[PDB]
Parts: C-alpha cells; structure tokens; sequence
RNA sequence: GGGUAAACGGCGGGAGUAACUAUGACUCUCUUAAGGUAGCCAAAUGCCUCGUCAUCUAAUUAGUGACGCGCAUGAAUGGAU
RNA sequence: AGGAUAGUGGCCUACCAUGGUUUCAACGGGUAACGGGGAAUAAGGGUUCGAUUCCGGAGAGGGAGCCUGAGAAACGGCUACCACAUCCAAGGAAGGCAGCAGGCGCGCAAAUUACCCAAUCCCGACACGGGGAGGUAGUGACAAUAAAUAACGAUACAGGUUGUAAUUGGAAUGAGUACAAUGUAAAUACCUUAACGAGGAACAAUUGGAGGGCAAGUCUGGUGCCAGCAGCCGCGGUAAUUCCAGCUCCAAAAGCGUAUAUUAAAGUUGUUGCAGUUAAAAAGCUCGUAGUUGAACCUUGGGCUUGGCUGGCCGGUCCUGGACCCAGCCGAGCCUUUCCUUCUGGCCAGGACUUUUACUUUGAAAAAAUUAGAGUGUUCAAAGCAGGCCUUUGCUCGAAUAUAUUAGCAUGGAAUAAUAGAAUAGGACGUUAUGGUUCUAUUUUGUUGGUUUCUAGGACCAUCGUAAUGAUUAAUAGGGACGGUCGGGGGUAUCAGUAUUCAGUUGUCAGAGGUGAAAUUCUUGGAUUUACUGAAGACUAACUACUGCGAAAGCAUUUACCAAGGACGUUUUCAUUAAUCAAGAACGAAAGUUAGGGGAUCGAAGAUGAUCAGAUACCGUCGUAGUCUUAACCAUAAACUAUGCCGACUAGGGAUCGGUUGUUGUUCUUUUAUUGACGCAAUCGGCACCUUACGAGAAAUCAAAGUCUUUGGGUUCUGGGGGGAGUAUGGUCGCAAGGCUGAAACUUAAAGGAAUUGACGGAAG
RNA sequence: GAAGCUGGUCAAACUUGGUCAUUUAGAGGAAGUAAAAGUCGUAACAAGGUUUCCGUAGGUGAACCUGCGGAAGGAUCAU
C-alpha cells in the first residue's frame, strides 16, 4: 500500500531513498555538482569584471527579425570569452573595444533570454560608470 | 498461498467443534496408544497412522481420544523419527528428481523443480534449527543425502 | 499475508458503513479488536456486537446504526507523547469538538479525551468519527 | 548446352551539379563477365616524391600518427588485427 | 614482561598468537567542511545557511626540534631547512600584521596609519604602572526603530448641512544655523536652550511602470521588422493600448529597481504528502540473503468501603465558602482460588534475591546569548532590565517562567511488539523434611594461647513427602502425508499422416510456370499434366474454442517409460515453520555466435525479369547463411494485462474447465445395477465474459485502475519538461555480436495524454 | 666545567621513482545542436498509397529495405 515502506523500524529504507531521488532534481543536481563553480563562466558569482574584445551584431531568432547589438568579453578572474548584451537604445556608441565592463545575468539564470540566441549576459557598468546612468547621461564616461 | 506456486486452493481438513470422544466410541485412552505403537513398528509415518486409525479403527482425533498428539505419543516411547515427516519426505523426493537429472540433462524443468524442492528443504531446516529438533550444525548436501532417506 | 487484524476489521466496517449496511462480519476477532469495538461502542458509532467462539482465533457481527463516518487505524503504531497529540488529532480529526484518537497505553486503550483526563500516552492506534 | 572462382584469374571511363568559393550526396553519358566490397596505405607495395599536415630535434630525404582519384593496395594469388 | 610518560594504554621494545573493521556502508574520494549555541524561511512537518559579538578546537609562510617555566612543542621565544624577503662597508647582520591602524595584489565584494585608560576586566613587587584588551570618535543607505516635505480659514465657481477645485491670509514648527548648559578622560553627537531660520512655505521625493500576469491610457508627436522593448506570452513591416518623446495616472516612500544564491510558492523531492494501464516511470520471470513486516490465545468480571474535583442542589451570594443529594471524572483499600519480592531493627533503614527489554508519565539535566513570554510609559518604538514611592540622611516589586531533546540517570505503569522458563524433567516447594558431604567462625572456660564434637550461615549431594505435578488452538497463514483424478507441463525412445522436393518407371503431346499485365525460367533432347513405386528432411492440418497446462519464455501425431505438478477430497500429520525482498542464483521467444550431423521447404546476402524519372524496394524466378538437431554461449523483445507481489472487504448475472457433494419422462452397459454420457441443484478453485456505477479517473475506461485531502495493511522496484542519450567515459560480464551500470557540456518552450468540432482519406455503408 | 667528540633519536630539505587527483595542447577522426529551410528523394501521419511498431541479423546515397520471431498502440472485439 502506496509502495513504500511504513514499517517502524524501516526509517533508513526511507533516508536512503530520498536522497538518491533528490539528484533527478536540477537545482540539487546543480548545486551539489558545484557545476557553477567549474563550468559556469562567472563560477557561481553574481557578476563580473572582463575586457571588451570585439562587438557583434547577431540576427535574432523567429518570429522576431532585428539585430541583438552584443560584444565579446573575456574575463579577467578565469580568462574566459563569453557574449554579453550591451541593453539600451543607442547604448552600443557609450562601450568601446576593450573596455573593462561589468557583467550580470537576464534573471533566466544560465538561459538564453528572448529571441537571442546564445547570449546570457548584459553590461552594467562600463569604465565604472552604469550603463543606465550613461543612457539618461545622468553621468559622462570617464576618458 | 503456495509458497513455491501461484494456487490459492483452501482444500484441507475441518476439525469438529467438538473436543470431546463421540459417544459411539468404545476404546479406552490406552487402548489406542498401544494401537499406535503397533503400526509404530511397521514403519508407517504418523500420517499414515492417523490416517488408518480413522479409516479402519474408528479414531476420528487421537488427540480428543488419548489426550496426546501421535507424534508426541511416538517421542515419549522412543519411535519419533530422527528425520522428522515432512523434512523426510522432502529430501526423499529431492533425491528422487535428482536421480532422474543424471539420465536426463536436457530436463530444464526437472532442473527448476529441483531448485524449489531444495529451497523448501533449506527453509523447513532452518526451522527445525530454531527449535532444537536437528543439530545446530544440521547440513543438507545432494551429493550424500540418500544415507539420510536410505 | 494478513499483517494486521485492525486493519482488516476497520476497512470492512467502512467498507460496510457506505453500503449502508447495518451489520458486518470481522474475522478474525482478537483482544485488540473487541477492546477498539468497546471504546467505539460507549460512544454510541456502533451498536449490539457479538462474538463468536469456533475454537479458533475468533469472528465478530457488529451491528451498525448509521452515525459512523470514518474509523480507520495508524499503521504503524506511532508513538505519542503527550505533547504529540495535539499533532495527531488536528491532522485525523475534522473538528475539534468530536472525533476521537484511539491510544492503546499501559492503562488501557482509549480514546485521547479520556488520555488527556488521566494524562498517560502511549502508542496511537487509530481514529474513529 | 549446364555447373564450377578456398580453379587459373579479373574487378571501367567522361561531363555538369548544392541561397561565395571548394567539393560533389545527385544527375546525364559510353561500356564490362563483373566494374575493387569490407578493410588497409607514400606500407617490405606511390612513379611524381625529400607528397601535405602534426610529432620527434637547435637542426631530421630518417621514425611515428594522420590524409588519400592508391603510377601499380585489397580479401585462403588471403584482407585487417 | 619491560622501557618511556605525570600517569593508563602498542605510546615504544622483546617474545608469542592471528587477530581487528565492514552492505546496520568499513576503507577510499570530493568538500565552493573548523564544530556547536544559533540564522533565514516557514500552518505543520521540513529546506537552506552558520568565517563571523558566546563555547570548544586548530594555526601564526610550510614543516621540524627544543630552552625557561606549575603551565608552551609558544612563534609580538629561539634553532635548522625550504620559499620569499631588508640593510650591507660584500666581511656579515636582521625577518615574520591569520593583533591595531594602515600599503600592494585579487576580485562583484568590504572603514581613520584618530583619541584615551574615564567605564569592564586582566597583569605586576601593586590603593600609585601598563593594557590598539576594552572604551570614544572618524568613514559607513550591512541591517533594524521612531519619524519631516505641511495645516486651518475667507472668497470663488461646481457640487451634493459641507469634499474639494483656483487667489487670499494669519499662525505653528523643525531641517539647518548658535549662544550657553549638560553631556565627556577631553571633545563630537543627543536632549535642553537665548537670537536666527518657510509661500513656489526652489527648505522643490525619489525609484519603476501603465497589453496580460499586475495597479495604472487604446491620449498626442517621432520611427517604420529598423531602432529597440519584452523575466514569459509577444509588441515594432507608416492610426505601436507594448519602442522613442510629452501629458496623465498607478505601487512603495527615504526609500525604490538590477544580478546572483537560497526559502516559501513546490502536494515540481511528497514521513505528514506525489506519480508509475495510456502523459516519465512495475525489474522477462521465478528462487533467494541481509533488511522491513509478521494469525489468535494467558485475571476478565462481580461485591464492598474510602480519598480527590466538576455541575448544581444545598446557598451557606461577596464571583465566593460546608456535610448530606444526584450523577460524572480519577485515585485508592479490601473480598472474590489472587499476582503486587522477602526477613531484621519496629513507612524508614539494614540486609538477602530479581528474564531482558522496547515504549510512555514525571523529576534532575540540556550555560549565557538568541526565540516565546511576565512585569516595567526607554516621550512611542527598536530597546534596556531597569524601576516606583511627597520628594524621602531611605523605603521599596523585580531582574520570572516556558521551549530545548537525541544520548545517559531516576521514577510510576504492563495494553501494544518482542524476549525466558517444566519434556530422555538436570523442574518448583519441605518455611523448621530427613540425613550425608564439605567450607566459614563471632562467642566460650577470660589471667591469657592450643584440642574438634555439638552449633549458626552458606554451597551441594541422596532419600522421602508434597501439587489438579509440568506441553495453548490448528489461522478459510503455511509445509508434508494419503485418494481418485486432470492437464496440447517436461525428458527419452517409438508410431502415423499427408504435403513438398527429387528419382524411377509407365501415357499422350505444345506449351507450361507466373502476374494487375508481363518477362526472367523450364519446354518436340517430351516440359506442364497423369498413375504407381521410392528416398529424404522438416510440420503435426481439419478437431481447434472469448477452451487446457506452465514461474515466465512456451506447450497440439501414437504409445511405453521416467521423474515432477496444480486443483479438489480429507474428523491425517508438524505447529508459525510466513509475505516482500538489497547482494546472489536458475530458466529465458526469435535472431545471432562456436563445433559436429543433417540440409525437403522457405529464405537475409547476392543474382536476376519487370515497374519507375530513378529504384540494387514493394511484384516475379533462383538462391548462400539460417530454418532442424546434438554439445555450449548470448540474456534481449510491444518478454504487454503496456496494470509489481501477498492480504481483507465491497454489485448483481449467466456460461465454462478440473474436482467433489445430492438428484432425472434420458440413451446406452446389458437385460439393470455398483457403467458411461446427458440433465438439474450446489459449493471449492480457475480462465474469463455481460450490465451498473456505490466509487474512481483528465478522459478513454475501471469489479479494480474502488475502499486515495474523510490522505496510513506489508513490502520491492521505478520517474521528476523535451532533446543531447541509453550517447561518452570508467567498471564489469561475453568468443563476438553485445548486455548491465551510466553522465556532462550544450540546446530548447514546449514535448505529450484523452477527447470535441472541422478539414482531409489512393476506407465502409 | 666551555668548545669539541662517539653512538643514537626526532627529523627539516633535496634527488629519483611510483601513484592519485585537477587543469591544459594536439594533426586528424567521428558526433550533436543551432541557422535558413541550399541539393536528392518521400520514410511517417488516411489501408500514407508495401499497415505500423518492437527485438535481432544482413544490405543500401539517404530517408530506409529485407529475413525470423513478436505486439495491436490495427484497418478486425463479431460467422
């Protein structure tokens, strides 16, 4: 009845079982893996600092037909290149090649946002200077 | 239901109510445990003397007539077999379909029978173990079982 | 096989109890069982039951009047202390004003009102209301 | 006239063709008894040739690993291990 | 046994045994691991965090070794090496901020090289010194508390006695600014406070949005699939409710978004509390070990007396208090055949005995802080444990109490679950039973010390006498025995049967075969066809079924044998021997693999004649492995009832198989019985089927897929969106083919289930 | 009673080797995913025009075909 053990003496059947069907989950097969830690390019962190090395314009996905105006970064902590959306009407003009610029994530959590293909990650800051204070030029950058 | 099968059939015997010898039985206490005894010595297994006690002799229960089981009966005059009933005739069918491997290889489904008649030897010697009928270090072997059921 | 007698009385009681019949078989009978059929007998849920001797383990007819809604038991048989009843008996009872846990204890089974009164514990045994 | 390849043995050419080029899954074409299959290769078998790439070294016509339209590899004239 | 130690101990040595740990997870690996008190979140159960105000531990760059000392294997003590590293006059000398502040690097990420021993406490020879311990200030939107940017009139239109919307005022006040006093070790600050300090009271509130979720526009202008927005669905291709601007409005407010992680949401990790026929998911099937779980049964009832608190009646009322009375709810104390240890001093204190528990009450404990929470007007509050008193040469509530929770201690109880006893009696009592065997000794006869018999206590041994002398039912759990059966259950030999093919004979004579149509092919060297004779291998037609047997896979000619088996019958036998089961075993369709034998027919591969744009496909003709068998492997199937196994109950009905139990206008044996068949009533077990839906389900449907939010019979396995992928790798089994175990990166908003409408069909009517 | 000396003991550090773990290069090979639907065909979904699917073994430009044994999730609950 309901095929798992009730008997008094059978808690261990029950502490055995659960944890081997917790590592189907993704967020405790991912956390325990530490695969942020390893394979995640910020490792696990919120955001980061890396080096502006070319931008990009990328053709969106279906239905959707625009230009996704992204950048490739390299990270100064670890040395890796990943794309990171740079998220403003006419905010492409305020970053240049290597600058130094800020990093965070769409809120999907390790997930391609939208229509863009293979882009996670969006500028903050650059040389300092937030991006959104930039695009209201409540700031000017610093150069 | 069928330990070692799929049945479920409920045939078996249904004892009386009643504890007590019927009136029409004439025989005494004692009259029946010497009777006992007496197809004791002819070899026959206490199934078979309570199944000719009934049969010829008119004992319905020796329990209700001696006041003693017929196996209990045979201990207490030194006739219980060593081997108990069920644990004999166990191994002596277990020989018996052995036997019969050795001249038929092929036999897969002799071969699976044999299986569940040892597993059902095994379990029924485990108990008589708990219970201090057979030597703790009580061991059934094919190879030399026949000296047992010989 | 049969594990638990309890068990089997009080399904085929409920078993019963929707069909709307007014009496139900119980085999086998046990100390246990005719103890739980006491306590649920003082309180009116079930009437008149006999017991039959067969020189065996034992069968019960109940006789049932209507005002049964649920009895089933606890398996296994928790223990409680007495600071965890108030757990049990929000968790299987539908009010706080009736229903009732069935405690088997070192005095005696009993239902956790008459428990609380004389403030022993033991282990939950089941439920009835 | 039939059979037989663990009998002797044999096992093809030319064109165009894929929203760059390159290549050609594909198509057309002549022709055979069949058109070299699985495999393997600059191999003790490759002329061109010290082939091209990588590795080995400061430096390598040597060696090894790949590549393969292979002058002229290849299955008991046994193939690959 | 020794040494060493402060001391026990393989801590070390010598000698001698071969032990110790482990599926109840040892050992190994990872740890983005110091542990705990605690924190976050939480209806509950839980999940994540805990470097860090307290406690315990470890470390001072990594090791190592020692001096002093009660106390160190110390690093603001030393020595040596390793790695860095400072001066050097080049011979040498000196290092250790994981103390305070401060400087570089790293990062997404973190403060002044301020003051002082006044408060707390520590150290010293000590009323006196020292303390980057500690306290105070500087930076600080880590968090938390309280809390400003206004208020009320008069006009004025609108308006239903007043809510305002504009232009008209007189007040109040702190934000700030400062005498001064307080505050303090000295200051800053807070509080008090003279004077200054508000009409746009510019002493100006921000953060996001306004399609939905989700609160707030279909307003205006700009762009025109572009820019861009959009967590998701999507918005933008010239009227964009969604981008870019303005206006308006919304939510929160000195606070508001973003990113990440985590908790709730999540009953999407499910003990409470998921799902497994079809959506992901019941091992092919049996055996079986550990584990989990396991039928019933042993002092109940009766009777009497008594203590306690609820309601009243008493009322006895300043809500409140008494016997009697009624019950109720507990505690007892006796008698009932009576457990409840047993003696001495005499309910406590001194002895002698005890089946083990598990469980549960209570007690003691579980540090402080933190949490809950008592009291207490810190102006409230966060707090803090202060405080309040007619103003005190002092009086005075306090500074609780809960929760902790597993382990250990004590304690009351005896249902629930175990555990033990009396079967070859080695059993219990004789308290003072008889003796006998031994052992211990206080006390003697006191002038002191030797003699062993009474004696007392064990501890046993033999005899006799006691007792109601001593064993629970047989579970519609099991196992076995026996009696007639029943099976297409299995193995070995043997017996048919046609058919197919191939051959030999006999007969004609132009075709035959094959297809939708043809051609390949065989044919006047006689094909096809005919009859008979003969040989090979396979396979057992019809009977044949909503029929049987088997764990499943499977099993269909006869007979003989062999050993098994279920069900039924049983007033036979043993008494719990059982259910499900990690690990481990047996069997396991077809195909496939190895070696012999057989190879009729079918027939992968291959070759072939058509069809076609092409088909090396479907169609046709041959055909090699194979199909069969004997020895061994493989271990997989839509191995399906896509439904684990065991157990109980729930609703009607009729057929059918095996058994068994009572019975016919029936035919037959044989002319009848004790024949058989048939027919009618029953029950056991099956394989199933029909209706209904009490109920379940998303529905199809379901007699289980019910007895599941009214959530608990036992137990095993499995699933956690779709792909990647049953892939890679490692291990393991296999001759190989392969089996078992088994990811990740990456990618995606769907994939899918049941049913409805339509549309469509080279489907039926 | 200093330096020094003998033998021990604890043993830093280095060399060699072995091992385990974590990263990282690589000619070439062989996959997967995305893109837009570039080339060839039409395998599936209707009896999908040869019913489909499972296991296994051969073959083939590719979808796939064929054999042998299963299943109906069939196009049949029915003679």
């Amino acid at each position: 009845g309901k095929g798992k053990p009730r008997g008094l003496n059978s808690a261990r059947k029950l502490r055995v079982h659960r944890r081997n069907n917790r590592w189907a989950d993704q967020a405790y097969k991912a956390r325990l893996l530490g695969t942020a830690f390893k394979s995640s390019p910020f490792g696990g962190s919120s955001h980061a600092k890396g080096i502006v090395l070319e931008k990009i314009g990328i053709e969106s996905k279906q239905p959707n037909s625009a230009i996704r105006k992204c950048v490739r970064v390299q990270l100064i902590k670890n040395g890796k290149k990943v794309t990171a959306f740079v998220p403003n009407d006419g905010c492409l003009n305020f970053v240049d090649e290597n600058d130094e610029v800020l990093l965070a994530g769409f809120g999907r959590r390790g997930k391609a946002k939208g229509d863009i293909p293979g882009v996670r990650f969006k500028v903050v800051k650059v040389s300092g200077v937030s991006l959104l204070a930039l695009w209201k030029e409540k700031k000017e950058k610093p150069r | 239901g069928r330990m070692h099968s799929s049945g479920k059939g409920i045939s078996s015997s249904a004892l009386p109510y009643s504890r007590n010898a019927p009136s029409w039985f004439k025989l005494s206490s004692d009259d029946v445990v010497e009777q006992i005894i007496k197809y004791a010595r002819k070899g026959l297994t206490p199934s078979q003397i309570g199944v000719i006690l009934r049969d010829a002799h008119g004992v319905s229960q020796a329990k209700v007539v001696t006041g003693n089981k017929i196996l209990r009966i045979l201990k207490s005059n030194g006739l219980a077999p060593e081997i108990p009933e069920d644990l004999y005739y166990l191994i002596k069918k277990a020989v018996s379909v052995r036997k019969h491997l050795e001249k038929n290889r092929k036999d897969k489904d002799s071969k699976f029978r044999l299986i569940l008649i040892e597993s059902r030897i095994h379990r029924l010697a485990r108990y008589y173990r708990t219970v201090a009928v057979l030597p703790p270090n009580w061991k059934y072997e094919s190879a030399t079982a026949s000296a047992l059921v010989a | 096989t049969r594990t638990s007698v309890l068990a089997d009385a009080l399904n085929a009681i409920n078993n019963a109890e929707k069909t709307g019949k007014r009496q139900v078989l119980i085999r086998p009978s046990s100390k246990v069982i005719i103890k739980f059929l006491t306590v649920m007998q003082k309180h009116g849920y079930i009437g008149e039951f006999e017991y039959i001797d067969d020189h065996r383990s034992g069968k019960i007819v109940v006789q049932l009047n209507g005002r049964l809604n649920k009895c089933g038991v606890i398996q296994p048989r928790f223990n409680v202390k007495i600071n965890d009843i108030e757990r049990w008996t929000d968790n299987l009872l539908p009010a706080r004003q009736f229903g009732y846990v069935i405690l088997t204890t070192s005095a005696g089974i009993m239902d956790h009102e008459e428990a609380r009164r004389k403030h022993v514990s033991g282990k939950i045994l089941g439920f009835v209301y």
